[PDB]
């Protein structure tokens, strides 16, 4: 029982693929919101243009 | 004596059972540390 | 080579009643909440 | 696996977040105008009796 | 770098103060803990032994035929319950012996030696 | 758009829910109809569709109906819907074996076997000529809020499925009503394939 609940730690410890997935889809959002600055910039450039 | 012996050793697996299985679930440590950089990306998302 | 193969499979095949039972829950709390919604009007004309 | 439970618990979550707070909104009316009834007619109908 | 090379390099590698309180203190710490729990232990093999024994005592109580079996039984539990006490005593003994020993071992290591500097 | 020529006869969806209609009328021309809706209203029969056999998503739930027919010659049918009606069996569907998808739900039904009677299941002790599947491709089955479907609930689910959508495995995993049954639905997968070929 001592090995056995040992080498869960290291495995746990290594992969994390759950959390890094979650963290993964929050990226996804994060870059997905932080381009529209730069597209509303573009319009309003021209809109000020104009 | 025989029961008494098992009894303490027994007790010590246990302990050290419980005291290997605690550690390993503290791998969230190092998944915490993923999850504090998905707190800093949330947070600088809707800063954008 | 036929560990893998069927660890492949089998880990396929979990992950297949893992996501039926997970999605039928989402689908049937919204449900419940749906018909929550649904209901949570009325009993003010009728008493006014 | 949590993978997968993931996403169905947090399609669940997110359901949640945005239904239950339908529920908490909508009743605030209904109570105010019936217990303002409950008090007024009370001295009508008292005089009624004597 | 193939199998091979792997088999003959593994053949070639085979073929070649502060602190010291800090380890005295876990070493005392761990050794109390052994000590105490195995004398928690004894003791709490006394109290499980004096509950067979009231149990049994009971039990012949009862049986207004005072059974031989159940007597012989009864004083089998309470020379139980004494050996286990001599024992928790002796424990005690030796388990404060244990840990004024490991002390002393612990206060007197080379890597520790920087301890009796102060 | 409404192009001012929409053709009185090109029409394959039609939906004419709320309007409290009672019979079916004027559909020559809307043979090409797959995707009826006719349900939450006082109709009572099923007519006038038999010829609109495109019909493959036919829902005339919720109604007055109260009986299954012209579906025959609507074998097309692939989601069929007779809910809160007044039917009592599955007939006319015998030709609508087609029908993978079928809800008699609220209806005024007393047994599930109807629709198991289209799996090649029929009761102990009854002699019968379907040896074959009818409903063959009917995994789609709900006859909640029916009489006998509020009665004792799960056993409908266990014997239809045992005899026919997750539900469907969990529900084969029933013990006792999967002793119920022998032709399990493996069996039924292979009898299927072996049929086909």
């Amino acid at each position: 029982k001592m090995q056995v609940l040992f080498k869960n730690l290291e495995k746990a410890e290594i992969k994390k693929m759950d959390r890094r997935n979650d963290y993964d889809t929050e990226a996804q959002k994060l870059e997905e919101q932080k381009s529209k600055l730069k597209g509303t910039m573009e319009d309003i450039t021209s809109i000020q243009e104009t | 004596e025989k029961e008494t012996e098992i009894k303490n050793l027994n007790q010590k697996n246990s302990k050290d059972e419980q005291a290997i299985t605690d550690q390993g679930l503290k791998a969230k440590s190092d998944i915490s540390i993923t999850k504090k950089k998905i707190m800093q990306q949330q947070q600088e998302a809707q800063d954008l | 080579v036929k560990e893998h193969a069927k660890t492949e499979e089998e880990q396929t095949k979990n992950i297949e009643d893992l996501r039926i039972k997970g999605a039928k829950h989402y689908a049937e709390l919204k449900i419940t909440m749906e018909t929550e919604i649904q209901d949570l009007e009325k009993c003010f004309e009728d008493m006014k | 696996k949590e993978e997968t439970k993931n996403k169905n618990l947090e399609e669940t979550n997110v359901m949640k977040i945005i239904l239950e707070t339908k529920q908490t909104k909508y009743y605030t009316e209904l109570e105010q105008m019936n217990s303002k009834f409950q008090s007024d007619t009370s001295n009508k109908v008292k005089d009624h009796q004597f | 770098k193939t199998l091979y090379d792997k088999a003959r390099d593994r053949f070639k590698e085979s073929s070649k103060a502060q602190v010291a309180m800090e380890i005295k203190n876990e070493v005392m710490q761990k050794l109390k803990e052994r000590l105490l729990s195995r004398a928690e232990i004894i003791q709490r093999r006394l109290e499980e032994q004096r509950q067979v024994l009231e149990q049994k005592e009971a039990q012949v109580a009862k049986r207004q035929e005072i059974d031989p079996k159940q007597e012989e039984e009864i004083r089998d539990i309470n020379f139980k319950i004494d050996i286990l006490e001599q024992r928790a005593l002796r424990f005690e003994s030796m388990a404060l012996q244990k840990y004024e020993e490991m002390d002393n071992r612990l206060n007197k290591d080379a890597r520790l030696a920087a301890l009796h500097r102060k | 758009i409404t192009t001012e020529n929409i053709i009185l006869q090109q029409l394959r969806q039609l939906q004419l829910s709320f309007k409290n209609i009672l019979k079916i009328q004027h559909l020559q021309g809307l043979e090409r109809l797959e995707k009826l809706q006719l349900d939450n209203n006082i109709i009572e029969k099923i007519e006038n569709i038999d010829h609109l056999v495109n019909l493959k998503w036919l829902d005339l739930s919720f109604n007055c109906i109260k009986k299954i027919e012209g579906l025959d010659k609507l074998k097309e049918l692939t989601d069929l819907s007779l809910f809160n009606n007044y039917i009592e069996k599955i007939e006319g569907l015998h030709n609508n074996t087609k029908l993978n998808v079928f809800s008699i739900g609220n209806n005024r039904l007393k047994s599930y076997e109807e629709i198991t009677l289209y799996f090649g299941y029929k009761p102990r002790g009854e002699e019968g000529t379907n040896d074959r599947p009818e409903f063959k491709r009917l995994q789609v089955l709900n006859v909640s809020g029916n009489p006998f479907t509020k009665d004792k609930e799960n056993e409908y689910k266990n014997h239809i499925i045992c005899a026919i959508e997750g539900d469907r495995q969990l529900i084969r995993q029933d013990e006792q009503i999967s002793n119920s049954y022998n032709f399990t639905t493996t069996d039924y997968y292979q009898q299927m394939q072996a049929q086909e070929q």
